């Protein structure tokens, strides 16, 4: 399926000046030196996770740093982030930063949760150390990135815990022996987090990289008309296919899942299951070996009739809000306490956050204020509680909500932006705001205040994706075939 | 130039041998001007002139190997008394003489196969020297 296809995150590394002077100015030292780290990295990826880093580029500042350079991980973070959206534009999965300045913290590298696949999300920082030492941290970086996290909530009851139990695991604080297995949970976010998604910009093979023309690296690169892998592991996948980087006689293929047998598989076929509503299923386009590039609805399409809306790939609704947040066993209260406790009340119900005066939400919507769910747990997967968690209680419910925050300044304990709360009604700014107010494209259409010539959905690329048999590119036109 | 093919040096090692530092070694110095790795110091456990001498500061052309020896380049099989030249046709011809076979022999130098072939055997009996003249 989609999770046992190998994933491709195209990584892009940054380099600031501390390490440069700290290996002896040299510029060829540096990039083997993240080559060899990258390499470290995917051998890392590849026994569970079946994810390949391809270095797609990488940056090192022989001069000085650009920006302001400071011992907080998450304000160096910051910069680092803000500096690759203002410069960087490279299409790259992951933008990690090399950070020389070691940082003053006790967290090895500072990676956002879930940011992957996203501009001014995308990447994290790691800091400076040992080649192992920051191949760790870039690995717990890069799982950062795509969603996988120890789970705070299963550490203090012991669902899941490491199987090396001999030096703890990767996920947890850099021990100098270093393990060699992630846990199960990880893997199991990794499901998650890709069913939901997230992270579909992993699935594309890039056909240039940092490292010279190689036989059997398992990308088809510059100079090699196919590439099968090593003959060893040939055997299994694409063994008439590709042989030493090679065609087999009359041959189409190397590998790919549209490639079936070495021969072309018949037209219409689906390489890639839609993960869910938000997901459009790709067909492959008849005379390409691999998969067709992952499309998703764009952002603002519904996952319901009303409730939910897929941004980025990923459903969001209140009762995703409070999974997320608190967990899988917490679901989204109803109106009641939205209208019972954020029109009025500290701690309770609050629009924006201000400990001093707390922001007043008005009675036309409350589903973008405090976020109110049912039985929160005593502590949350992921983030930390401001205070302590806030518990209200003829129909009788068990309310509760939070303030549960992040590595960044947004705070998870409001509703995140974008919630639905009605008619194309959704959460900006701790409030709900129309469509105008984030100003989504519309696609290429046809009609009148319709999609796509209404039959139709628009994926995320801003191009219409027509339906079965509508080979128009605004699905105007039938054209019959077989 | 045994190193070239090769990249990403760091540091090399380069002990307990008594290297010769001779022309075959000069390339090393031109190497050690070049190379900017972590490589320690290294010595000349070479000729009496270096003692344990380092090769950073020793030069390479100081004992260069000049182009300039006598290289045996062709063997003919005939009593040879005396050798000439002479433009003729702007063709530098040479007139190796023969004292016993009595044989002025005359050659020329050969553009095709880089060598000298016979060009005309001007007759008599034991000549001593065939000295030609170019007169207008």
């Amino acid at each position: 399926n989609v999770e046992e296809e190998t994933k491709y995150i195209e990584l892009m590394i940054v380099n600031d000046h501390l390490m440069f002077k700290k290996h002896r100015l040299s510029v060829v030292h540096t990039n083997t030196y993240a080559k060899s780290v990258v390499n470290m990295a995917d051998l890392i990826y590849k026994d569970q996770l079946k994810t390949r880093i391809v270095l797609v580029a990488m940056e090192t500042w022989a001069t000085d740093n650009k920006f302001a350079i400071s011992e907080n991980p998450l304000i160096t973070l910051r910069e680092f982030m803000k500096y690759r959206r203002d410069f960087i534009k490279e299409k790259s999965d992951a933008v990690h930063l090399f950070s020389g300045s070691q940082f003053e913290s006790s967290r090895s590298g500072a990676a956002y949760i879930g940011g992957i696949c996203s501009l001014l999300k995308g990447g994290g920082v790691n800091e400076f150390g040992k080649t192992d030492l920051m191949a760790v941290t870039l690995a717990q970086s890069l799982a950062h990135n795509i969603g996988i996290i120890s789970d705070k909530r299963k550490l203090a009851s012991g669902e899941c815990k490491c199987e090396d139990t001999w030096s703890g695991c990767i996920m947890g604080d850099t021990g100098y022996y270093l393990p060699k297995k992630f846990t199960q949970c990880n893997i199991e976010e990794y499901h998650d987090f890709l069913n939901s998604g997230g992270g579909a910009c992993l699935f594309n093979k890039p056909s240039k990289l940092l490292d010279p023309p190689e036989c059997g690296n398992g990308f088809i690169e510059t100079g090699e008309e196919c590439d099968c892998g090593t003959p060893a592991e040939c055997v299994l996948e694409g063994a008439e296919c590709c042989k030493k980087c090679t065609l087999t006689q009359d041959s189409q293929c190397s590998d790919g899942l549209c490639c079936k047998k070495c021969k072309f598989q018949p037209m219409g076929t689906v390489c890639r299951e839609a993960v869910n509503d938000c997901d459009i299923r790709e067909t492959c386009s008849g005379n390409s070996s691999q998969c067709a590039p992952n499309i998703h609805k764009m952002d603002g399409y519904s996952c319901d009739g009303v409730q939910g809306i897929c941004f980025g790939g990923r459903c969001k609704t209140r009762d995703r809000q409070c999974k997320y947040i608190w967990g899988q066993k917490v679901t989204a209260s109803d109106k009641y306490c939205y209208e019972k406790l954020n029109i009025e009340g500290t701690e309770k119900g609050n629009c924006g956050k201000d400990k001093d005066t707390w922001i007043q939400c008005n009675k036309r919507d409350v589903l973008c204020g405090y976020l109110l769910c049912t039985n929160i747990g005593n502590i949350p997967r992921l983030g930390e509680l401001d205070g302590e968690i806030t518990s209200t209680l003829g129909r009788t419910l068990n309310c509760s909500g939070g303030h549960v925050k992040l590595e960044e300044d947004v705070d998870l304990g409001y509703v995140e932006d974008g919630t639905p709360c009605g008619p194309q009604m959704m959460c900006l700014e701790h409030r709900c705001l129309p469509v105008a107010s984030f100003n989504f494209s519309t696609c290429l259409s046809s009609k009148e205040g319709t999609i796509c010539s209404g039959n139709g959905v628009c994926s995320n690329e801003l191009k219409c994706v027509c339906n079965r048999h509508w080979i128009g590119s605004d699905c105007n036109t039938y054209f019959p075939h077989n | 130039d045994i190193f070239k093919g090769l990249d990403s040096l760091t540091n090399v090692d380069l002990r307990g041998n008594s290297f010769n530092c001779d022309c075959k070694l000069k390339w090393l110095v031109e190497w050690l001007g070049h190379t900017n790795a972590t490589v320690e110091d290294i010595y000349c456990e070479g000729p009496p002139e270096y003692k344990k001498r380092k090769i950073n500061s020793l030069s390479s052309k100081d004992f260069d190997c000049i182009i300039t020896e006598f290289a045996k380049s062709q063997d003919l099989p005939y009593q040879s008394l005396s050798i000439d030249t002479f433009s003729y046709l702007n063709d530098e011809y040479v007139v190796i003489a023969q004292p016993f076979t009595g044989k002025c022999i005359f050659l020329e130098w050969d553009h095709v196969e880089k060598t000298f072939r016979n060009y005309d055997n001007i007759t008599g009996t034991s000549t001593v020297v065939c000295k030609p003249i170019v007169i207008e």
